[PDB]
């Protein structure tokens, strides 16, 4: 229920479940298999 | 091409041959209350060509002293030609105005002209609580000289003045300045004698100055009216 | 349940509010409409209905002696005979009238307003009036070759007994103000004068003197507006016996 | 006939006349009939396109405000020695108290209407320690019914009697009574007597009889003493109107008749309604310079 | 030429330009327009997708915020001996007292607006007991209608008076007064007399005159006093704004005119409005390293 | 009924707020809208409207001397004539235009600016300026072999009579913060200085000193954000006759 | 907004412009002309 | 939200985005080119 | 106007509650969105990094 | 009267034009100047500035 004018005084966001772990995880150039790393 | 400009109002005309362009203001033109604007019933007078030309004013002199000049439309024609007979004998009046501001002066002098028209421009007093008096006010035709420019006489300030409709007369560039009014009122008409729409001021922001041997250099006013309406009709108050 | 907050304004009374409101008797039925004469739906029906001027608002006059006004058989041409304030705000001819009494109910008015005027000579007093009515700004005229120069009718007395002056709607602003200030720019009409067009002619055995009653209504552009509290009733007391409907 | 009019009437431009047999500004008073001259017909005119509203004089509006039509005050307090409105107060429900309404209803002779009805309460301290919350009981007694006898009587259980319950610091407490004429209209001038005998009241249709309003404080008594001051405001609705009536002028003197004695001098005295001015020829405000 | 204008413009990229006849950078003050120097034309730019809004800068928003107008402080008590206003007061309606609505009203010459009204009311003791929880009445009263003489007069019954009737623990009252004007804009500025003669005021129009706003208290009087003070805000809304205006430099003297006389010295003083630098080769805030 | 809650915030008077509210005045006809020159639709319109800069804001410069920079032939070459502070926020030339008055009722502002400049001497003055602005991050230059590095035009006087120095919005920020700390980083615009390019030339019988009048503007990628009430106006007392409206 | 059962309770009726002020003006059974009325 | 009768009782307009600042800069009666001014 | 009824908890600050409120700002428009480098969307993206 | 304003200027020369007002069809070359059928009223020259 929003019945102001401005969209920035609306109720939380809360529905964004997109993720990418791997830029903290593996932020590696060439990606790592399943496999010697090095 | 934009340097020579002749104007024709009914039996008048004024040619320049160094003016600036020329102001709109607002980029209106004058013109006559559509049916779907009038308030008041009676047909009205249209004089046309009677009252639609130009009324030239006395002349001033700017002066190395000099604060500038004013005069307020409808006040300073009121009493002139058959503009001010329809005046006198009627209770509304409706007009715009064509001004044309006339300063030469030669190629080794120097001095800027502001030529604005103020729209409601009611007046303060200096360092005191009572309001202008009607005398204060109410000119004619000879109108008033600047108190305080810098602050155009109602506590606000010249440097700010360029929103109102203007031009300027720099007298290394120009020798003329023209201001073409719309009516400006909140009323459709209004009565002439208690109420000015616009107020001509004059003030030299840069002042009059040359090192040849010196001469009078008048400022002449040039106002025609254009569109009057005249409703009311009434003996003369004059 | 729905989330909710309250307003500035929450529970105020204003009294010119419009919302329902709990019906105290369930399933009353009102009594059937029946059609009765006169129904009014808009208080302009009314003020278009011409009533009496009180002219001869005079000390001397009393009661209905006051709602007429006496021409007399003069001897110098052109002579004014009596002027009428056009103020409804200020206490003139104008106030205990209908297109007055419901005006003064509000603050804002526009649109023309007809006077009429019935001769009540005999029937053998001949004569020609002039009325004018003069738009503000100046002094009311007090000749006529002044007030020739606004509106008028000239008025042959005749068979028909009444001529209407129209006074047209003439303003600057679309409307102007019942203002106790009757010199105000927003407010003044103007005025309205009587002359002699010709004289007052009468044979030796009518009446020398005979009576003139004016009327004012308003015409149909007219309109009012914001609503007041009338400055024509008061009171400083308890009305007698409303003490006893408590008791 | 007939129309719907929304906006004041447009104005045509008209031309010199000089026709014979035609005469628009003569008229006949003697009919009874307002003159029907037309500004076009009396002077020379221009077209106006007319904008101007005309929602502000409906008869609706023009009675349908909140206007006060009873207040009392009474003693909240002990009143076990007192000669008195003891903690409550009866109202026999009438229009004609309070001037203002009364004037504008009075313009009319026939009124059908519903009435909302607004009681504002208000209390003081005698002559502090705050101001206490109370409950009130508003009941409706029609024509016939048991007025009660005491704060405490048995009347207030309002078996059949709409009653209201309301706190001071709630809003004011509203409802509307519907219109409850036994006739079609209520009479606001009646030309007649309410009995058979001859010593009925003058002036007061029976057909118009609402009943009474009877108002007490809920809560016993208090220790110390409070004034305690009932407002009710009437506010018509859905209103048909007949017969415009000439306004009032004299002050009245009474709620129970029309009586009439005037001001002592002009305005509104008996034998002068307009102020004088000094003669027919004098301009009371004339514009000099 | 009139647009819709939601964003500030883009750039576009420009390149060198060595152009015989064209002078962009040059530019004629005397004609009275605003220099048509555009970047591009000044230096070499590069594509900018501008995304900044202009909604902050509408008139309504600029506009269309609550301010203070009026605000009163009086005495609730027993006045029977006082000199005063005695448990109400009359505010002769005006926009010009408190000087950060005005100077921003006075930046344009005509405004047509709706004005939402909120009464805020404090009470405290007077030199404590709590505080009473007091009714209210403000009473339009237009031109020429009589305002109350006593807290307890019969003007109060409001009968056709827009009243409205509000306690302290309330919210503020909230009303709109419609644009009512008898032209089609408010005159801000006026360069004219109010009158048809000489004597009239300077500087106010006529046509723009809104009436008073009466303020009671309801309940009597308590056996202490109490000050109230009322607080009355402004909102323009559904605005039209005509000829904008040079601000107001100087310090107002009064509500009745333009008079001025500026600060002792500078800034705002009438002979400096800015303050003062050593010399045009000063650079007062320099950064040195 | 309907089940509610009430949330926080509920009965609060927000003076930004935007609700519809009680007509006071019920059936007001308000008055037809007529067309009037100069509607004003959104601020951005008015600071790009050109006005005169007070760069001569030095003791000794009194009223209308304010608005004027006098310029003389020199003897040294590429000399320094004036330089302009360009903080809207703090109290510099900026201050007191249309530009200046209205951003200072935000607190955010970006988009570029233009000056102006008209030459007002003789016919017969001749002469070449440049005209520099230097992005912040160092010292106002004081010889024009520094300023020349910056943005600039180069003046001829002739028969048109004005230049403009377009201030492009150079800004690391979307916007700058109009800060009583003119130092910030997140504030501070840089300089404007004016040297001579040649010289002032002119011959015996025109005046030997010569005036610019500087104007400015907001282009139209200017914009403003968060409103605050202005610096420029106050008061400490009651206005004369504020009092008299209670009488 | 009426949720109450009985129609009296509703708000006031502001629409009816409907006039006639003829009955009030013109009660004369034969209609004045533009015209001597007698 | 708006309940009331009145249209002048509703909430602010706050989307009229039209603008026309060339009739305070520009009101020339011949309009400026990109080019001598005078 | 509607008839309601005040339920349990009406007036109570929830430091968890979600609910539109009042913009004190009209008309704000905020600085437009820019890409930055690593976004953080759900926490348990942070302790799957050892 | 009918009058043009004349500014001096690259321009050497103004025209009055002097309109045909005439109650009559023609004027005589009368020698009573002031006669009604023979007078054309006058032109003068003023500073403007
Ligand atoms: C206790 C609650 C549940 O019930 C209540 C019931 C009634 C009231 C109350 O005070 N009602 C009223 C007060 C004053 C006048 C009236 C009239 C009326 C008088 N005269 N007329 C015709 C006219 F106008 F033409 F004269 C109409 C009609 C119905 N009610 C009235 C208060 C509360
Ligand atoms: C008692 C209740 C039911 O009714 C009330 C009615 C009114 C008020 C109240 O205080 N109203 C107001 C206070 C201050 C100014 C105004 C203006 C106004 C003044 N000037 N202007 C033109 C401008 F801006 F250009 F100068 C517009 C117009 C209408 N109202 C005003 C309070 C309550």
């Amino acid at each position: 229920i929003n019945f102001y004018k401005d969209s920035y005084a609306a109720s939380a966001s809360k529905q964004d479940f997109s993720q990418d772990p791997s830029k903290f995880t593996e932020p590696v150039v060439e990606g790592l298999k399943a496999a010697p790393v090095l | 091409s934009d340097r020579v400009l002749q104007l024709k109002l009914g039996n008048s005309a004024i040619v320049t041959q160094e003016a600036a362009n020329y102001c709109c203001a607002y980029g209106e033109w004058p013109n006559y209350l559509p049916d779907h604007e009038a308030v008041a019933i009676d047909k009205p007078t249209q004089p046309e060509t009677a009252t639609d030309r130009f009324y030239t004013l006395k002349s001033v002199k700017w002066e190395t002293g000099s604060t500038g000049w004013w005069w307020k439309l409808p006040d300073a024609l009121n009493n002139i030609g058959m503009f001010g007979q329809n005046v006198q004998h009627h209770y509304l009046y409706r007009s715009g105005f064509l001004i044309h501001v006339q300063c030469n002066a030669t190629k080794f002098h120097q001095g800027a002209l502001l030529v604005v028209a103020i729209p409601e421009h009611q007046r303060g007093a200096h360092n005191t609580n009572t309001s202008p008096g009607f005398d204060d006010i109410m000119k004619g035709e000879e109108g008033g000289t600047f108190n305080h420019p810098y602050v155009l006489d109602d506590g606000t300030s010249l440097a700010c003045a360029t929103i109102f409709p203007h031009q300027w007369i720099n007298l290394r560039t120009n020798n003329s300045a023209t201001i073409v009014l719309p009516w400006m009122n909140a009323a459709p008409m209004d009565f002439p004698l208690r109420h000015n729409q616009w107020t001509l001021a004059i003030i030299p922001v840069v002042p009059l100055g040359t090192r040849t041997t010196s001469s009078m250099v008048p400022i002449t006013v040039s106002i025609a009216p254009m569109c009057c309406e005249f409703n009311g009709l009434r003996h003369a108050i004059t | 349940g729905v989330p909710t907050y309250l307003l500035p304004g929450s529970g105020q009374f204003l009294t010119t509010d419009d919302h329902s409101s709990a019906p105290a008797l369930p399933c009353f039925n009102p009594t059937p409409e029946m059609h009765i004469p006169g129904q009014v739906r808009n208080m302009l029906e009314v003020v278009q209905v011409e009533s009496m001027m009180e002219i001869n608002n005079t000390e001397s006059a009393v009661g209905m002696e006051r709602l007429k006004v006496d021409i007399s058989a003069l001897t110098d041409v052109d002579q004014l005979l009596f002027n009428i304030p056009l103020d409804i705000q200020l206490d003139g001819p104008l106030r205990n009238t209908l297109v007055g009494n419901i005006s003064r109910y509000y603050t804002h008015w526009s649109g023309s307003l007809e006077m009429t005027f019935m001769f009540c000579g005999s029937f053998m007093a001949a004569g020609k009036l002039i009325l004018c009515y003069t738009p503000p700004g100046g002094s009311c005229p007090t000749t006529r070759e002044t007030a020739m120069l606004g509106t008028h009718i000239v008025w042959d007395f005749g068979l028909q007994s009444s001529v209407t002056l129209i006074i047209p709607w003439i303003s600057g602003s679309h409307y102007r103000m019942f203002n106790n200030d009757a010199k105000s720019t927003n407010a003044n009409v103007g005025y309205v004068t009587c002359f002699m067009q010709t004289n007052l002619i009468v044979p030796s055995e009518s009446s020398d003197t005979c009576s003139l009653i004016g009327f004012i209504a308003a015409k149909d552009d007219f309109s009012l507006r914001l609503m007041r509290d009338s400055p024509d009733i008061g009171q400083l007391d308890h009305l007698h016996a409303a003490e006893a409907a408590y008791q | 006939i007939e129309s719907i009019i929304k906006t004041a009437t447009d104005t045509v431009k008209s031309e010199i006349n000089a026709e014979l047999g035609v005469v628009p500004s003569l008229n006949a008073v003697e009919t009874g009939a307002t003159s029907n001259t037309e500004p076009e017909e009396a002077i020379q005119t221009r077209t106006v396109i007319n904008q101007h509203g005309v929602s502000e004089t409906l008869v609706e509006n023009f009675l349908s405000r909140a206007a006060l039509v009873s207040k009392r005050s009474f003693e909240y307090k002990d009143h076990t020695s007192s000669t008195a409105d003891k903690n409550f107060f009866k109202w026999t429900i009438n229009t004609r108290s309070f001037v203002q309404l009364r004037r504008k209803l009075e313009l009319f002779t026939y009124l059908r209407f519903d009435a909302e009805i607004t009681i504002l309460t208000t209390v003081a301290v005698n002559g502090y320690v705050g101001l206490p919350d109370l409950t009130l009981q508003a009941m409706f007694v029609p024509t016939g019914a048991l007025t009660p006898e005491k704060q405490d009587s048995f009347h207030w259980q309002s078996g059949s009697n709409a009653s209201v319950f309301f706190k001071i610091s709630d809003p004011p407490a509203r409802i509307t009574i519907p219109f409850m004429c036994i006739n079609s209209a209520y009479s606001v001038f009646y030309d007649g007597f309410a009995g058979f005998e001859k010593n009925g009241l003058y002036g007061i249709n029976p057909a118009d009889t609402i009943g009474n309003l009877c108002v007490r404080i809920v809560n016993e008594h208090q220790p110390v003493g409070f004034t305690v001051t009932v407002r009710v405001y009437m506010k018509p609705k859905h209103i048909k109107a007949w017969a415009p009536r000439p306004p009032r002028t004299l002050p009245y003197m009474s709620i129970a008749n029309a009586n009439y004695k005037g001001k002592e001098r002009a305005p509104n005295a008996l034998s002068a309604i307009i102020g004088n001015r000094d003669s027919v020829k004098t301009m009371p405000h004339n514009i000099v310079n």
